[PDB]
């Protein structure tokens, strides 16, 4: 009933992220098992793992920028506006 | 009241939802609720501050992977982009 | 170079199930993980939940066991003699 | 301007602090940012709501491995514990 975890890795990344783990008293494979403890527990993944991509960051900016950006009354006309 | 926005983005996340049969009546009543100024949002929605120099922008999950992306301020609600976390994020 | 963690196996299965809906392994979580922990120099947040200790603090001070006031932050800083 | 509380398991983890020379005036600084509701706080804190069955329990860190949880209401804010990620989590 124990299995092992094997993931490929950029040997650079994995010293640094050893050593700012070996700060806090914790192991990568610490790191590992409560990762994987949560996402089995919770169903889902950790808030932020990774930043939004570049289609996402592009609406921002055009949004930010008051491109393509639509207005709404309330509820019921953003969803017939959406189509929803 | 808030006023309510949502970019072209969204428009197209919203019909690839649509197109992909998602439960939009989920989608539906968290942005009811976030029209309304009923937050804190409920924990179910696992809502939070989007990780971005963006600021005012949230995440919340209407599904473990159905996420959307909102900025919210005192006078804006903004839809800004909903999918899955490959869609936003990957 | 390769991350390799012993686990429990049914748990190994459960995280890989969770992953597998959303396209993903649990190698592509781990490596994932650690850029943010290697970037950030930081844990993510929330990957444990409050422990004991800190539980039965939470349920004193709710009940209103040990709880103290402090009139401002002088007051508050004197009492906790910092 | 709220009340302001502690808990005696915070006067120990402060005394603890205090006893292994951490910097307390890093504590110190941000616990007077929350009393002058001087919200929110600076990006560095990486404030977020504590992860439990109490809602208004929030989790600052004074270090990336150095915890300040404090509970945070309209009338409130009491100090909660402080400590590592082992210490509080662990």
């Amino acid at each position: 009933a124990n299995a092992f975890v094997r993931a490929r890795i950029d040997e650079d990344l994995k010293n640094q992220a050893a050593d700012v783990l070996a700060g806090m008293g914790l192991t990568i494979s610490d790191l590992v098992r409560i990762t994987l403890t949560k996402v089995a527990r919770e169903k889902a993944l950790p808030f932020d793992l990774r930043e939004p991509n570049q289609l996402t960051i592009q609406s921002i900016k055009n949004s930010e920028a008051g491109v393509d950006v639509h207005k709404a009354k309330d509820a019921d006309d953003l969803f017939d506006k959406l189509g929803i | 009241q808030r006023d309510i926005e949502y970019s072209g983005q969204f428009s197209k996340d919203v019909k690839l939802a649509q197109k992909r049969h998602k439960d939009m009546n989920k989608l539906k009543y968290l942005m009811t609720l976030l029209i309304n100024n009923t937050l804190p949002l409920p924990a179910v929605y696992k809502d939070h501050p989007l990780q971005s120099s963006w600021k005012g922008y949230r995440d919340a999950h209407v599904e473990p992977d159905w996420i959307l992306i909102y900025k919210l301020t005192d006078k804006l609600l903004r839809f800004e982009r909903t999918g899955t976390h490959a869609a936003l994020f990957g």
